[PDB]
Protein backbone atom coordinates (compact mmCIF):
# COMPACT_ATOMS: atom_id res chain seq x y z
CA UNK A 1 0.00 0.00 0.00
CA UNK A 2 2.74 2.52 0.78
CA UNK A 3 3.33 4.72 -2.84
CA UNK A 4 5.28 8.11 -2.11
CA UNK A 5 4.41 9.33 -5.55
CA UNK A 6 0.81 9.75 -3.95
CA UNK A 7 1.60 11.10 -0.76
CA UNK A 8 1.38 15.13 -0.62
CA UNK A 9 3.69 16.87 0.55
CA UNK A 10 5.00 17.86 4.18
CA UNK A 11 4.38 20.91 5.58
CA UNK A 12 7.49 22.30 6.07
CA UNK A 13 9.27 25.77 7.15
CA UNK A 14 12.67 25.93 6.16
CA UNK A 15 14.49 28.19 8.45
CA UNK A 16 16.29 30.61 6.63
CA UNK A 17 19.55 30.74 8.70
CA UNK A 18 20.79 27.25 7.90
CA UNK A 19 21.02 25.24 4.64
CA UNK A 20 17.52 23.74 3.03
CA UNK A 21 16.95 20.24 4.06
CA UNK A 22 17.07 18.12 1.03
CA UNK A 23 14.74 15.39 2.13
CA UNK A 24 10.85 14.65 2.74
CA UNK A 25 10.46 12.04 5.14
CA UNK A 26 7.09 10.29 5.86
CA UNK A 27 5.89 8.24 9.10
CA UNK A 28 3.53 5.44 9.11
CA UNK A 29 2.42 2.77 11.21
CA UNK A 30 0.65 -0.28 9.94
CA UNK A 31 0.96 1.60 6.24
CA UNK A 32 -1.21 4.78 7.44
CA UNK A 33 0.19 7.83 7.16
CA UNK A 34 1.56 9.31 10.36
CA UNK A 35 2.85 12.55 9.82
CA UNK A 36 5.73 13.79 7.24
CA UNK A 37 8.21 16.13 7.74
CA UNK A 38 11.61 17.37 6.54
CA UNK A 39 15.68 16.16 7.14
CA UNK A 40 18.91 16.46 5.62
CA UNK A 41 20.86 13.89 2.94
CA UNK A 42 23.45 12.27 4.07
CA UNK A 43 23.27 12.96 7.48
CA UNK A 44 21.00 11.54 11.08
CA UNK A 45 18.16 12.36 12.83
CA UNK A 46 16.56 10.84 16.58
CA UNK A 47 12.90 11.03 16.16
CA UNK A 48 10.04 9.23 17.90
CA UNK A 49 8.73 7.03 16.05
CA UNK A 50 5.62 5.84 18.06
CA UNK A 51 6.79 4.13 21.26
CA UNK A 52 10.71 4.50 20.94
CA UNK A 53 13.04 7.20 19.90
CA UNK A 54 14.79 5.91 16.64
CA UNK A 55 18.10 7.23 15.10
CA UNK A 56 17.51 7.59 11.51
CA UNK A 57 19.85 7.74 8.96
CA UNK A 58 19.65 9.20 5.62
CA UNK A 59 21.76 8.65 2.36
CA UNK A 60 22.70 10.88 -0.63
CA UNK A 61 19.18 10.23 -2.16
CA UNK A 62 17.29 10.30 0.77
CA UNK A 63 16.88 6.55 1.56
CA UNK A 64 15.94 6.71 5.20
CA UNK A 65 17.30 3.54 7.74
CA UNK A 66 16.52 2.54 11.01
CA UNK A 67 15.42 0.21 13.61
CA UNK A 68 11.59 0.88 13.96
CA UNK A 69 9.18 -0.43 16.08
CA UNK A 70 6.92 -3.15 14.97
CA UNK A 71 4.37 -2.10 11.82
CA UNK A 72 6.48 1.87 12.01
CA UNK A 73 8.43 2.88 9.01
CA UNK A 74 9.56 6.09 7.70
CA UNK A 75 10.35 6.66 4.44
CA UNK A 76 12.63 9.57 2.52
CA UNK A 77 12.49 11.20 -1.01
CA UNK A 78 14.26 13.91 -2.37
CA UNK A 79 12.46 16.94 -2.52
CA UNK A 80 12.20 19.46 -5.82
CA UNK A 81 14.87 20.59 -7.07
CA UNK A 82 17.32 18.39 -5.01
CA UNK B 1 22.60 25.06 15.70
CA UNK B 2 19.89 22.66 17.07
CA UNK B 3 16.33 21.58 15.74
CA UNK B 4 13.39 20.63 17.74
CA UNK B 5 10.29 19.30 17.41
CA UNK B 6 7.20 19.54 20.01
CA UNK B 7 3.40 18.24 19.86
CA UNK B 8 1.55 20.04 21.63
CA UNK B 9 -2.00 19.66 22.60
CA UNK B 10 -4.74 21.77 21.12
CA UNK B 11 -5.96 28.99 22.17
CA UNK B 12 -3.05 27.13 22.53
CA UNK B 13 -1.44 26.96 19.75
CA UNK B 14 -0.94 30.52 19.55
CA UNK B 15 0.21 30.26 23.61
CA UNK B 16 2.86 27.24 22.57
CA UNK B 17 4.55 29.33 19.91
CA UNK B 18 4.79 31.99 22.58
CA UNK B 19 5.93 30.43 25.36
CA UNK B 20 8.37 28.42 22.87
CA UNK B 21 9.57 31.66 20.88
CA UNK B 22 10.24 33.88 23.99
CA UNK B 23 13.03 30.99 24.72
CA UNK B 24 16.38 32.00 25.03
CA UNK B 25 18.55 31.08 21.96
CA UNK B 26 15.45 30.32 19.71
CA UNK B 27 15.89 31.49 15.90
CA UNK B 28 12.96 30.09 14.39
CA UNK B 29 9.61 28.83 15.51
CA UNK B 30 7.12 27.15 13.31
CA UNK B 31 3.64 25.30 13.12
CA UNK B 32 4.27 22.42 11.16
CA UNK B 33 3.07 18.57 10.57
CA UNK B 34 -0.05 17.08 8.93
CA UNK B 35 -2.67 18.56 11.32
CA UNK B 36 -0.30 21.70 12.47
CA UNK B 37 0.04 20.40 15.78
CA UNK B 38 3.65 20.23 16.55
CA UNK B 39 6.09 23.30 16.41
CA UNK B 40 9.94 23.06 14.71
CA UNK B 41 12.65 25.03 16.40
CA UNK B 42 16.04 26.11 15.46
CA UNK B 43 18.54 27.55 17.89
CA UNK B 44 20.97 27.77 19.99
CA UNK B 45 21.63 26.38 23.86
CA UNK B 46 17.90 25.73 24.15
CA UNK B 47 17.00 22.78 26.88
CA UNK B 48 14.26 20.62 25.74
CA UNK B 49 13.69 19.01 28.98
CA UNK B 50 12.64 22.12 30.49
CA UNK B 51 10.83 23.63 27.50
CA UNK B 52 8.57 20.71 27.58
CA UNK B 53 8.11 20.98 31.17
CA UNK B 54 7.67 24.79 31.01
CA UNK B 55 4.91 24.16 27.86
CA UNK B 56 3.51 21.22 29.97
CA UNK B 57 3.01 23.30 33.14
CA UNK B 58 1.69 26.94 31.12
CA UNK B 59 -0.10 25.36 28.27
CA UNK B 60 -1.12 21.97 28.12
CA UNK B 61 0.15 18.59 27.42
CA UNK B 62 3.66 18.22 25.14
CA UNK B 63 5.65 15.44 23.91
CA UNK B 64 8.69 15.57 22.12
CA UNK B 65 9.43 14.22 19.02
CA UNK B 66 12.63 15.06 17.30
CA UNK B 67 16.04 16.22 17.91
CA UNK B 68 18.89 17.22 16.40
CA UNK B 69 21.90 19.05 18.75
CA UNK B 70 23.14 20.07 15.49
CA UNK B 71 22.51 20.61 11.62
CA UNK B 72 24.40 19.32 8.66
CA UNK B 73 26.95 22.09 7.26
CA UNK C 1 -0.25 33.74 2.10
CA UNK C 2 1.74 36.24 3.66
CA UNK C 3 5.00 36.91 4.94
CA UNK C 4 6.00 40.34 6.65
CA UNK C 5 9.46 41.41 7.77
CA UNK C 6 10.42 44.11 10.90
CA UNK C 7 13.22 45.48 11.89
CA UNK C 8 12.93 45.97 15.55
CA UNK C 9 15.03 48.11 18.17
CA UNK C 10 16.65 45.63 20.25
CA UNK C 11 15.51 41.13 26.97
CA UNK C 12 13.61 42.82 23.64
CA UNK C 13 14.11 40.17 21.53
CA UNK C 14 12.32 37.36 23.20
CA UNK C 15 9.61 40.27 23.91
CA UNK C 16 9.14 40.98 20.32
CA UNK C 17 9.49 37.21 19.13
CA UNK C 18 6.93 35.98 21.81
CA UNK C 19 4.50 38.87 21.20
CA UNK C 20 4.80 38.53 17.05
CA UNK C 21 4.34 34.55 18.11
CA UNK C 22 1.10 35.02 20.06
CA UNK C 23 -0.91 36.76 16.72
CA UNK C 24 -3.19 35.48 15.08
CA UNK C 25 -2.83 34.17 11.52
CA UNK C 26 1.08 33.37 12.28
CA UNK C 27 2.62 30.44 11.20
CA UNK C 28 6.36 30.60 11.66
CA UNK C 29 8.72 33.57 12.93
CA UNK C 30 12.19 33.78 12.21
CA UNK C 31 14.96 36.02 13.42
CA UNK C 32 16.62 37.20 10.25
CA UNK C 33 20.25 39.16 8.94
CA UNK C 34 23.51 38.91 10.72
CA UNK C 35 22.54 40.78 12.92
CA UNK C 36 19.20 38.89 14.15
CA UNK C 37 17.68 41.85 14.35
CA UNK C 38 14.82 41.48 11.44
CA UNK C 39 11.77 39.25 12.24
CA UNK C 40 10.34 37.32 9.39
CA UNK C 41 6.76 36.47 10.63
CA UNK C 42 4.58 34.29 7.47
CA UNK C 43 0.98 32.97 7.90
CA UNK C 44 -2.93 34.37 7.01
CA UNK C 45 -4.96 36.68 8.03
CA UNK C 46 -1.96 38.62 9.69
CA UNK C 47 -3.26 42.36 10.32
CA UNK C 48 0.66 43.74 9.78
CA UNK C 49 -0.97 47.72 11.11
CA UNK C 50 -1.89 45.74 14.52
CA UNK C 51 0.98 43.92 14.80
CA UNK C 52 3.53 47.47 14.58
CA UNK C 53 1.49 48.88 16.62
CA UNK C 54 1.39 46.17 18.72
CA UNK C 55 5.17 45.91 18.94
CA UNK C 56 5.18 50.02 19.37
CA UNK C 57 3.37 49.93 22.35
CA UNK C 58 4.87 47.17 24.07
CA UNK C 59 8.65 46.39 22.94
CA UNK C 60 10.17 49.24 21.02
CA UNK C 61 10.72 51.18 17.51
CA UNK C 62 9.46 48.78 14.83
CA UNK C 63 9.45 49.42 10.94
CA UNK C 64 8.02 47.41 8.20
CA UNK C 65 10.42 46.10 5.59
CA UNK C 66 8.66 43.90 3.55
CA UNK C 67 4.75 42.96 3.25
CA UNK C 68 4.01 40.18 0.73
CA UNK C 69 2.69 37.39 -0.58
CA UNK C 70 5.07 33.87 0.23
Amino acid sequence: AIDLSRERDPNFFDNPGIPVPECFWFMFKNNVRQDAGTCYSSWKMDMKVGPNWVHIKSDDNCNLSGDFPPGWIVLGKKRPGF
Amino acid sequence: KQKIVIKVAMNCRSKAMALVASTGGVDSVALVGDLRDKIEVVGYGIDPIKLISALRKKVGDAELLQVSQANKD
